[PDB]
């Protein structure tokens, strides 16, 4: 239906996509043009909405980078589970991670230089490394 | 004496490793405990 | 024309509908094998597979074994085939007990157990039949 | 999953976020830097451990650091 | 007139200003050295023109003039060879008595006692015995004097100067425009009709007028002094009519169509000349004449300026079937817009052609007295085999480079390249299966034979006196080639080569060439060859296909052609680039060619090369121990390496001592390579940090900071030293084993 | 039917005697199946006759290498029995094919379910097969006849 | 001969000790990895960044020194 015109390749997803998380990428193409598949050789993107399926988030983000840096197209990425659940992944709040977005909260932030971590001997026999 | 090696070498080199590998294979992928 | 098209009309799956992969010849040939035939109890599937693979296995040991040149070559080959069949049935039992742990399609504990019992019986039958045939030829 | 940590030496240039192939990193508002932004790793379950973020770091020593740990299907780079 | 000459006058100014600015070509290196890595980069990107300019015209002008420079270097090398033959060689003495006199054209100054390397070759001469077969080549040309060699060297020097001047002129004075380069039809017409057509025609003329009569007189026993000068064979026709009484008729038969009258010196007898042990000169003359005709004909196939001809673009677009979508649509653009694609094809073909040359030259010795020169035959075979392997792997590498850089999916929609990339997984999986099958079966035959021989169960091995694996197909082909003369090649008096079957051609009591029987050992070794070739193809094809992307790195193309890794993520991502695939393919090519050379050497020493008695009895070098000893790994270790390594290890104190020294040095370099191959960069960087602290403590500190070799450079150095050590070890081994004779 | 492959020829549709004029689709399908089976068998038979005539014989049939009809005797009864078994196995496979709903006469490759779209080139190539097969049928029957009547055998001025 | 071989043995011992002592002393950090101690004793690398860091852990020092130990004992 909305999938880009592709002749098929042996590099698509495999059984884990059916049994584990699969990924989908949607975008809008102003015109019809040829882009390189992360798996196969080449595919034609439809005018308007294009929906594509992949087995790894890295493939989706590589294709998104290709679109952004070559055809200046905005894109969205979702994760589909076998149970039917769908989760929105790449634009987490409608703005790319490079751009600052008020409301985000820091995660994994340490308030001291990297060289002030505790020694391994200090954290020993506890299920933790120096960074944690 | 002079009969034991015939009995044991096959057990130690075939039967013992076979059963040992069977049990280890069962336990490695048991998925519980 | 174009004899290569995406499998299942899904361009994004890792497969292709080549003449080898999806043609009447291959679909009908594989769909009638015991491993995939319809309306077969798993015991019957195992029995067919064992019969096929037991008769098949006596020959190499019989003709290329160390006792091939002795007048007892055929019996040694049969015994080697029996031992290998026993090993393979051990493999099948452990695989079934490891894979399907939490009568039907072959992918179940009881289904696979019945398949393995059938395979053992059929493999011993095939080896015995090969011995019987080769004994006088 | 791997553990990604950002230290306060960061100068908020965004290069680590751009280099990330799995969209693990992002920019969050901050006040300890001139740019007013700092890198964060909210979703490290998608981190593969390529350490591209560290390679793309101007600060003397790697304000962003990656410590490899338990391996899952996502972090192991497996399409299967 | 679509095909036309276009040039730019004074394209580049000639000055030395750039010569004092190393790294000027690349934008990154032009800023000067901050660390020692810069230095290495300057020698690594020197000839990477594509990465220095974004314009194809500039890259094309650089390639053309670099090719001119290479031609100048080759001409200088030829000049040096010919000059050392004329002034420092015993060519005349060898001419007089080729069998006994050992060729030599190199002399060593006595400075440290190295004059021992001046062997007692003969002819009142002392020097290093040469194994380049130059003496046989010169004799085939009817040189018969050192004045001619001197003038050959002078002409080569003048040609080298002309090539240098042409390179300078075609870069800095008259640089052809890009449209000039993109003429595949015209270029092919000119290279086929003239370079290869008229080249063959001119060489055939030389042979008919110079080489043929001179060599016929030499075979008759005429001393070189009494042989009239070659120009004397062009002025008085009767002087040639005595040798070939068909010139008397002149050129009138040629134009009248009665070519049969030339059968005197244009023959099709084949076989080998019994006197010199080489191919008949008349056969080679007819060969080159026929090739000249064919090349001239084939050079008119392509359309250049007059309507008639073939347009390769249409030709490729026309070939498309149901299984391949768009067929060969877009390949012409690929091969006329990217030098890497063309270089890949050309290197693959040159390498395969070099290996074919190596195979054909030993089977049918083309030059006089080259067959019995066992040292020359072995050296030429191994040299050209190595060159062929290197060229094949280089073709693979440049195909990968094209895929990474010059591949454009927009222009390659659903054509052959697209489809190959789209079933690359199946291709590689099946190549992997066939490689494993070949390896298992072939090498397990050897392991099984070794195990049975160790257990005393000789009746259970894969040997002639045991379970037999006869190469029935090869034997059948040999029989057909044996029966060809008179039945399928009625006008050919003798078989193409005596390898297939026939008499034993021996010259001066030495077996020049004899039939080679194929047994179970030949079967096993041939399947070993196939296994190694399939594995090398696996590695290189996998590097080419997965050069742009993979299930690990979907965006590998952005990382470039050669990069160390993509980090320790996804498990580990070491050696994931196509350059690393070439790095491994070089090892596997070296292994396969080592096996090929060992097979050739042992088989020829044990089954072909040897001596004959007046009765006709045959005594080979190793007594035919190949059949029952080449079927186990221990047999190769003992009867080939240990047994034939006696010459090298015992060469000390003789003229061959240099070969023993090089044997040890090659072992040393091979072991040294493992230091780079196994270790990683971090250790060495930290060690260099400590050493730099030591230097700094004494106020010695280079401004160019030292750096451990990059990961890619570490691998490259390890591979280069590994190959040098292996090649040198086998070089010394073969040359000392085949010069103690 | 006129649309099915094989028609393209100087003769066009060639049905002098009425066999497909009113035949039901089942009978026309059976006729096409027979035509293709005979044609393919005849192509292989002619190729094998050429192989035997040229002296090309397997290592296991060393003595007989001159006349195919003569060579047929050298094959023991069990050799022919195994030929028959192999042919019957292939016939069983093809019978299993014909049970599938979308079967076309002689399309044991399932072209209907394989091609992206039905094409004229495919029809022309099927016609090429049918024509070379008809020629092979006539040639094979002629070979056997000319060798039975005149015992000299082909390549011996026959 | 004994003299030359003894000096070769001294070379081997000194080089193996150099490798092992460098590994032990730089185990806690180097200029390339000032926080090496945080990554443990045996880790593959620290990525291709800042020049490449293959075989930078102390375990890699032991792995390299094993070759020299074998060579000198040989
Ligand atoms: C570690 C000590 C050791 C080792 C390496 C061997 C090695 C061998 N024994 Mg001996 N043996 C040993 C102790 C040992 N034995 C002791 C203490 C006894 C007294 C019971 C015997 C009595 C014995 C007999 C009677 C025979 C052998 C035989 C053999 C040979 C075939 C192996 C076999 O059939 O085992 C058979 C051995 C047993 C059934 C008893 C087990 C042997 C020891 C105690 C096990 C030690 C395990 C070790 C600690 C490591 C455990 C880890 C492991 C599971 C990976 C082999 C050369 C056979 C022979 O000579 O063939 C030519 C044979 O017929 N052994
Ligand atoms: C191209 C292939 C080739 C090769 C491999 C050789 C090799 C050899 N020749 Mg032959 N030769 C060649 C071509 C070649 N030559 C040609 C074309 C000619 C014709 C002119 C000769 C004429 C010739 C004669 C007449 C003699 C040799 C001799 C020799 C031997 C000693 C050379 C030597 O070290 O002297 C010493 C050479 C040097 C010390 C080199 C000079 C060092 C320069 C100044 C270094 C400059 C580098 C520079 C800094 C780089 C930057 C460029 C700069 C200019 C800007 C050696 C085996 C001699 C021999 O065999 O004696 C028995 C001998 O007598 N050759
Ligand atoms: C480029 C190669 C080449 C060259 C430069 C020559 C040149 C020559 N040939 Mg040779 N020739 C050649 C190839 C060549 N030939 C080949 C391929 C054949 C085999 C058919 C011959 C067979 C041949 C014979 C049989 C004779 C010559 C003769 C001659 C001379 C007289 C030319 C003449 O009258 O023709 C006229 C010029 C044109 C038609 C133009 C001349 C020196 C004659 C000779 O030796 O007398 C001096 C002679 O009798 N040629
Ligand atoms: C017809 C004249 C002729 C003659 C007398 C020779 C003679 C020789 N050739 Mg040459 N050769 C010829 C034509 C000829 N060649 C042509 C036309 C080709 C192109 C395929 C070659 C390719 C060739 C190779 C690749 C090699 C030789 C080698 C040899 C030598 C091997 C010994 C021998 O008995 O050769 C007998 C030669 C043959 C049995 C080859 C005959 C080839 C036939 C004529 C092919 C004809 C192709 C046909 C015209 C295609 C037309 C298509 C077009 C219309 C579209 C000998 C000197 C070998 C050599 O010198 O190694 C040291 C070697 O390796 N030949
Ligand atoms: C027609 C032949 C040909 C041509 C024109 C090129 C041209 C090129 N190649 Mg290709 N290549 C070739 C053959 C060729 N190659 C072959 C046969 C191989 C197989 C080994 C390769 C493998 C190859 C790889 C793997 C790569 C290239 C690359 C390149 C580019 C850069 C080369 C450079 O900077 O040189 C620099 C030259 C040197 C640093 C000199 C080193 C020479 C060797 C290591 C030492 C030689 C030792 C000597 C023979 C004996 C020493 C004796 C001892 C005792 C001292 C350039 C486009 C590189 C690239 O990125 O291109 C895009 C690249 O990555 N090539
Ligand atoms: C002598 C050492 C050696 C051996 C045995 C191998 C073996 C192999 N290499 Mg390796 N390789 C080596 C050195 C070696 N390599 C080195 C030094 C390098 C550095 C350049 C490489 C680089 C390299 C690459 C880059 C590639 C290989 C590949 C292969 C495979 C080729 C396919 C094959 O033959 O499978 C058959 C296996 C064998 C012949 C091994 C011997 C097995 C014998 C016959 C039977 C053993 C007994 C049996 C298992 C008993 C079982 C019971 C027992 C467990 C008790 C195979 C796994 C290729 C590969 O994997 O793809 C196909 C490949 O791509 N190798
Ligand atoms: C109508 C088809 C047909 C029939 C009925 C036969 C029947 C026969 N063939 Mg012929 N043959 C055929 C096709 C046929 N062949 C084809 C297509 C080839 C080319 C590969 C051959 C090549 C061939 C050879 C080389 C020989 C026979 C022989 C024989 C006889 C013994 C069977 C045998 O060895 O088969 C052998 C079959 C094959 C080698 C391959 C069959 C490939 C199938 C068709 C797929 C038997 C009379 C043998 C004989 O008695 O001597 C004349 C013998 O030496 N045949
Ligand atoms: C020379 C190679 C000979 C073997 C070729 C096999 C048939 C090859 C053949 O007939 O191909 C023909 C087939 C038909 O393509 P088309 O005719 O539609 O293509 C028209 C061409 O002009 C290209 O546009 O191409 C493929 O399907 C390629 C992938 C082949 C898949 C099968 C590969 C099997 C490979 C292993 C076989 C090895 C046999 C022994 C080798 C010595
Ligand atoms: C044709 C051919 C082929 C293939 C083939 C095959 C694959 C075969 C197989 C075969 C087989 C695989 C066979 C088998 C058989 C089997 C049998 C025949 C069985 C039998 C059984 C029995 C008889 C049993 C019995 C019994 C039992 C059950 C138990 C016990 C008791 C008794 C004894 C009663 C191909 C096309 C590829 C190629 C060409 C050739
Ligand atoms: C080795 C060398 C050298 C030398 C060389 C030489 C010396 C060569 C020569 C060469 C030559 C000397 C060549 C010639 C050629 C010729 C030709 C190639 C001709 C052709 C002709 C033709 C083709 C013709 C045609 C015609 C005629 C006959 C007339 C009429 C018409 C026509 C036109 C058809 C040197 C020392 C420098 C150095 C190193 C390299
Ligand atoms: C030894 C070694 C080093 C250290 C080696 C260095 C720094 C090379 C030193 C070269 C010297 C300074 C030049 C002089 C060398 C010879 C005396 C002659 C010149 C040889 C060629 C350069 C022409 C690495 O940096 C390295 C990096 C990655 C993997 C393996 C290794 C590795 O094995
Ligand atoms: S690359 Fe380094 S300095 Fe730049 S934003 Fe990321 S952590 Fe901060
Ligand atoms: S060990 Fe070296 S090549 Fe491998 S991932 Fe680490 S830095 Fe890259």
């Amino acid at each position: 239906p909305y999938s880009p015109i592709f002749g098929g390749s042996t590099g698509g997803w495999l059984r884990a996509a059916e049994v584990e998380e699969k990924y989908a990428i949607t975008w809008t193409s102003p015109k019809e043009q040829i882009f390189e598949m992360p798996t196969g050789g080449a595919a034609v993107m439809l005018i308007g909405e294009n929906l594509l399926y992949l087995a790894r988030k890295e493939q989706c983000l590589a294709l998104g980078t290709q679109l952004k840096s070559f055809k200046i197209s905005d894109y969205k990425i979702y994760r589909i589970f076998p149970s039917g659940e769908v989760q929105f992944l790449h634009p987490k709040d409608g703005v790319f991670p490079e751009k600052v977005n008020p409301g985000r909260l820091p995660v994994g932030n340490r308030s001291f230089s990297i060289g002030k971590n505790p020694n391994p001997v200090s954290v020993k026999f506890s299920g933790q490394g120096t960074y944690e | 004496a002079s009969y034991l090696p015939s009995i044991l070498v096959p057990l130690v080199g075939i039967v013992f490793p076979g059963v040992a590998m069977a049990l280890l294979f069962l336990y490695i992928e048991k998925d519980d405990i | 024309a174009n004899f290569i098209k995406p499998y299942n009309n899904d361009p994004f799956v890792g497969h292709l509908s080549t003449p080898v992969t999806t043609s009447a010849a291959t679909k009908a040939f594989l769909g009638n094998l015991p491993a995939y035939r319809a309306g077969l109890s798993p015991l019957l599937r195992g029995l067919e597979v064992g019969m096929a693979h037991g008769y098949l296995l006596v020959g190499p040991f019989d003709k290329l074994g160390p006792l091939r040149n002795s007048e007892i070559a055929l019996l040694s080959g049969f015994l080697s085939a029996v031992g290998l069949i026993t090993i393979l049935t051990l493999c099948l039992t452990i695989y079934g007990k490891v894979s399907f742990q939490e009568n039907k399609d072959l992918l179940t504990e009881d289904g696979w157990s019945q398949f393995t019992s059938g395979f053992l019986v059929g493999a011993f039958g095939g080896a015995g039949f090969a011995y019987l045939t080769l004994l006088n030829l | 999953s791997h553990a990604v940590k950002i230290y306060d030496t960061c100068i908020g240039c965004t290069q680590c976020v751009r280099a990330c192939p799995t969209d693990v990193l992002e920019m969050v508002p901050w006040d300890g830097c001139k740019a007013g932004q700092i890198a964060s790793a909210p979703r490290t379950e998608d981190c593969v451990g390529c350490k591209r973020c560290e390679s793309a770091c101007p600060t003397d020593f790697l304000s962003v650091r990656v410590y490899l740990g338990g391996e899952t299907t996502r972090s192991m780079g497996l399409a299967y | 007139t679509k095909v036309k000459i276009l040039v730019e006058r004074d394209a580049t100014a000639t000055s030395f200003e750039k010569w004092a600015k190393p790294g000027h070509f690349s934008r990154t290196l032009a800023k000067g050295p901050k660390t020692t890595t810069w230095i290495w980069n300057l020698h690594a990107d020197a000839h990477d023109f594509d990465s220095q300019t974004n314009s194809l015209e500039d890259v094309s002008r650089k390639i053309f003039s670099a090719h001119f420079g290479q031609l100048a270097v080759i001409f200088l090398w030829l000049s040096g060879m010919h000059f050392h033959g004329a002034y420092f060689s015993n060519y005349l003495a060898w001419l007089n008595n080729p069998t006994s006199i050992k060729p030599s054209a190199q002399v060593v100054w006595p400075i440290v006692g190295q004059e021992i390397l001046n062997a007692d070759v003969g002819g009142n001469f002392q020097g290093v015995q040469i194994t380049s077969g130059f003496f046989q080549l010169w004799r085939a040309e009817g040189i018969t004097s050192e004045i001619q060699l001197y003038w050959t060297a002078i002409g080569a020097l003048v040609m080298s100067g002309l090539m240098l001047f042409a390179g300078w002129f075609h870069y800095h004075k008259a640089a052809p425009k890009l449209e000039w380069f993109q003429n595949a039809e015209s270029m092919l017409n000119h290279h086929l009709s003239i370079l290869l057509g008229l080249g063959c025609l001119s060489w055939a003329g030389h042979q008919i007028h110079v080489a043929l009569p001179i060599n016929k007189l030499l075979d008759a026993g005429v001393a070189p002094q009494e042989i009239p000068l070659p120009h004397e064979f062009l002025v008085n026709r009767d002087l040639i009519a005595q040798l070939y009484p068909s010139f008397s008729k002149g050129l009138v038969p040629f134009f009248s169509g009665n070519w049969s009258e030339y059968s005197d010196f244009l023959t099709f007898k084949g076989g080998v000349n019994p006197v010199t042990g080489g191919l008949w000169l008349t056969d080679t003359a007819h060969h080159h004449l026929a090739l000249a005709v064919l090349f001239i004909f084939a050079g008119h196939m392509y359309r250049t300026n007059w309507g008639i001809g073939h347009s390769m673009k249409e030709m490729l677009e026309a070939h498309k079937g149901p299984f391949t979508g768009e067929g060969h649509a877009g390949l012409y653009e690929i091969l006329t817009t990217s030098w890497h694609a063309q270089l890949a094809i050309n290197l693959a073909m040159i390498g395969s052609l070099s290996i074919i040359v190596a195979h054909h030259m030993y089977a049918m010795p083309p030059y006089p007295y080259i067959a019995t020169d066992y040292a020359t035959q072995l050296s030429l075979f191994t040299h050209h085999v190595w060159i062929g392997g290197f060229c094949i792997v280089g073709g693979a590498a440049h195909g990968a480079i094209f895929m990474v850089r010059d591949y454009n999916p927009a222009k390659n929609y659903n054509n052959l390249l697209d489809r190959v990339i789209r079933h690359r997984d199946s291709i590689i999986s099946h190549l992997n299966w066939v490689s494993i099958f070949l390896g298992f079966h072939s090498f397990g035959l050897y392991i099984h034979n070794d195990t049975m021989r160790a257990l005393g169960r000789s009746q259970d091995m894969f040997s002639d006196t045991a379970i037999q694996l006869q190469p029935i197909f090869a034997q059948w082909i040999q029989n057909l080639h044996l029966l060809a003369p008179g039945n399928t090649a009625p006008n050919a008096l003798t078989t193409a080569s005596y390898v297939f079957g026939g008499d034993v051609v021996s010259v001066g009591s030495k077996i020049a060439i004899m039939p080679i029987k194929l047994g179970t050992a030949d079967f096993m070794v041939h399947h070993i060859h196939a296994f190694t070739i399939h594995v090398t193809a696996l590695i290189l094809l996998k590097g080419v296909l997965y050069a742009r992307s993979s299930k690990l790195i979907p965006d590998k193309a952005n990382l470039g052609f050669r990069f160390p890794c993509d980090g320790p993520g996804r498990g580990g991502t070491c050696q994931v680039s196509a350059w690393d695939h070439v790095f491994l393919g070089l090892f596997w090519m070296y292994n396969s060619l080592s096996i090929v050379l060992f097979h050739f050497s042992w088989k020829m020493q044990s089954d072909v090369w040897g001596s004959v008695t007046p009765t006709g009895a045959v005594s080979h070098i190793t007594g035919g121990n190949f059949a029952q000893s080449a079927i186990t790994i221990n047999g190769w270790l003992r009867d080939f390496l240990w047994s034939q390594a006696s010459q090298v290890i015992q060469s000390y104190g003789s003229a061959l001592s240099a070969y023993g020294l090089i044997f040890l040095g090659a072992h040393f370099i091979w072991a040294f390579s493992l230091m780079f191959l196994f270790s990683g960069r971090g250790y060495w960087q930290e060690l260099i940090e400590s050493i730099v602290w030591a230097h700094n403590k004494i106020k010695v500190a280079p401004a160019i900071q030292p750096r451990a070799l990059s990961i890619t450079q570490g691998r490259a150095v390890g591979l280069a030293h590994y190959l040098l050590g292996g090649i040198g070890t086998t070089w010394a081994f073969f040359l000392a084993r085949i010069i103690s004779v | 039917v006129k649309e099915m492959p094989g028609v393209s020829a100087p003769l066009g549709f060639f049905d002098p005697l009425g066999f497909a004029s009113k035949a039901s689709p089942e009978t026309i399908t059976k006729y096409r199946e027979s035509e293709l089976r005979h044609g393919r068998t005849a192509m292989l038979a002619v190729l094998g006759w050429a192989f035997t005539e040229a002296g090309c014989h397997l290592p296991v049939f060393p003595n007989a290498g001159t006349n195919p009809l003569a060579a047929a005797g050298q094959v023991p009864f069990w050799g022919w029995a195994q030929i028959f078994a192999f042919c019957g196995v292939i016939e069983f496979v093809q019978a299993k094919i014909r049970e599938r709903p979308g079967f076309q006469a002689g399309d044991y490759i399932g072209s209907g379910d394989l091609m992206d779209e039905g094409d004229d080139q495919w029809k022309s190539f099927q016609t090429k097969e049918l024509n070379n097969g008809r020629l092979a049928m006539l040639a094979s029957i002629g070979l056997i006849g000319q060798t039975a009547i005149f015992g000299q055998n082909i390549l011996e001025q026959s | 001969g004994d003299f030359l071989v003894h000096h070769a043995i001294a070379l081997g011992l000194h080089t193996t000790t150099l490798i092992l002592v460098k590994g032990a002393l730089d185990a806690r950090g180097s200029k390339l990895m000032p926080d090496k101690k945080d990554f443990g004793y045996s880790f593959p690398c620290d990525g291709p960044g800042r020049g490449g860091t293959c075989d930078i852990s102390a375990w890699d020092a032991f792995y390299l020194s094993m070759f020299w130990m074998l060579n000198t004992i040989g």
